[PDB]
RNA sequence: CACUAUAUUGCCGUUGCAUUUUAUGGC
């Protein structure tokens, strides 16, 4: 429920800086040996990705509240001048 | 909306409620502030009944809105105050997780607001300690905020999280404190609190040994290793002697997945001690990433030895070139030790003999002679 | 080759089980 949500919100906050994603035992150590090979990821580029998505919405909602603000210190000086 | 909570149709309820969130969504608030405490504390008491009444879900969501919208100056500076006046717990929880999302949306320009609401959230998480979901709201409150971002502030939460981590004993509680451990040590990669690894790793990964089915190990493990990442990222020369701990619980971690362990494994590669590493590496493979058997450590242990074999080796491995070519000897030795699936075994020799011919390939003339 | 051994149709309409089974007609 919501110890199951924010466990997983903690996990993701945690591998948020590792932006991984989430019997035949030859072949689980060949695969386990290329995915050090396949690790040579764009990691970096997905990471600002997000940073620039971060700042995208940070910058739209200092905007919108400082143009709010503008209108906020028009009104005030309206009904200041009046 | 008092009222109509003393009164309690239903949905003729939430069509007011609906019809009260349409109508208030203010700037009329807003050019009444910019008396200010009185407005303060009615627009909490408002918010409180709001939460009271709200604690036909999404009208109730954006009724909450546009009390959140109207009533992060003011929800800072509305429960700052009333921190401790939240009387119930589970309005207090509800409005500790509306509190951080409402303000980490903005920052970067009022940093002491939260420099000075920080030792008050962490006396609130001193205060209610018998409340573990308020503990572990709080808990990823002051790791956002900390990671947002003071130095008594960040001492403060260092130590709640610490006395969090040491005597948790409890499943969330220690994964809730393991974070914030973590996004301090992400913050202020401070030296004090030393006994921090070495509490980590004898009680969480024994715990997460010791617990087989029964805690959430998927949600501990991986946790544990990030931390335990972390710190040695942070701090590089202060665990370049002790890593072998670190190395034995995220190769043992089998509660881990496996593209996380490997992640975890090539950021302890690419850490430090590039030179220390081939003294490390020989007791894990005699003793402990050698008797499992069981695949997990078996596919990480060559790697492991493939990292410094593939990517420190160096004059300082020729100095240290003895303990080498003894892993060497022992990992060519340990074939029929062994002694389960032996295809995997001839695919691991095959590594182990690709490995050795990068190590007598970094080896030079007179380095080998004795080892002839 | 020796191993390791991993445990009816692109869509739509059908006989028929003591899940398969089975031959039809729309793109």
């Amino acid at each position: 429920s919501q110890t199951s949500k924010y466990q997983a919100t903690s996990v993701v906050n945690g591998l948020l800086s590792n932006l991984l994603p989430g019997s035949k035992a030859q072949l689980i150590d060949r695969n386990l040996k290329k995915r050090v090979q396949l690790q040579n990821r764009d990691v970096h580029k997905i990471k600002k990705k997000c940073k620039l998505v971060k700042k995208k919405k940070v910058k739209k909602h200092k905007l919108d509240k400082e143009q709010l603000e503008q209108l906020a210190k028009h009104q005030v000086l309206k009904k200041h001048q009046h | 909306k008092k009222k109509s909570l003393e009164s309690r149709d239903y949905y003729d309820v939430r069509r007011n409620l609906r019809l009260k969130v349409y109508s208030v969504l203010d700037k009329k608030l807003i050019r009444n502030i910019r008396v200010e405490l009185t407005f303060s504390c009615i627009t909490s008491q408002e918010n409180e009944e709001a939460s009271d009444s709200e604690t036909h879900t999404t009208e109730i969501k954006e009724i909450l809105f546009k009390v959140l919208g109207n009533v992060v100056d003011e929800f800072v500076n509305a429960v700052l105050p009333l921190l401790s006046t939240s009387t119930n717990e589970d309005i207090r929880y509800h409005l500790t997780l509306v509190i951080g999302s409402k303000f980490e949306l903005e920052g970067s320009e009022a940093i002491p607001i939260v420099n000075n609401v920080m030792k008050v959230l962490l006396d609130r998480m001193p205060l209610e300690s018998k409340s573990v979901v308020i503990s572990q709201v709080i808990l990823n409150t002051m790791t956002a905020l900390v990671s947002k971002y003071g130095s008594i502030l960040t001492q403060a939460l260092t130590l709640a999280t610490e006395k969090v981590s040491s005597d948790m004993t409890e499943v969330k509680i220690s994964s809730l404190a393991l974070i914030t451990n973590c996004v301090q040590v992400l913050g202020v990669k401070s030296i004090a609190f030393y006994p921090k690894i070495v509490p980590p790793s004898i009680k969480l990964f024994d715990a997460s040994l010791a617990d087989s089915s029964n805690p959430l190990k998927e949600q501990l493990q991986v946790a544990i290793l990030l931390l335990f990442a972390g710190l040695i990222k942070r701090i590089p020369s202060f665990l370049m002697s002790n890593i072998l701990d670190v190395l034995h619980v995220i190769y043992f971690s089998r509660e881990v997945d496996s593209s996380i362990r490997l992640s975890v494994i090539s950021l302890i590669i690419e850490n430090i001690d590039l030179k220390e590493v081939l003294k490390v590496l020989f007791r894990i493979w005699s003793t402990e990433i050698a008797t499992s058997n069981d695949t997990v450590a078996v596919s990480l242990f060559l790697s492991t030895l493939e990292s410094t074999v593939e990517n420190i080796d160096k004059k300082s491995a020729t100095s240290q070139s003895p303990i080498f070519f003894k892993l060497l000897l022992s990992l060519f030795e340990f074939r029929s030790i062994s002694s389960f699936d032996n295809n995997t075994i001839s695919r691991i020799e095959a590594s182990v003999h690709e490995i050795s011919n990068s190590y007598v390939l970094k080896m030079n003339d007179k380095v080998f002679r004795p080892l002839f």
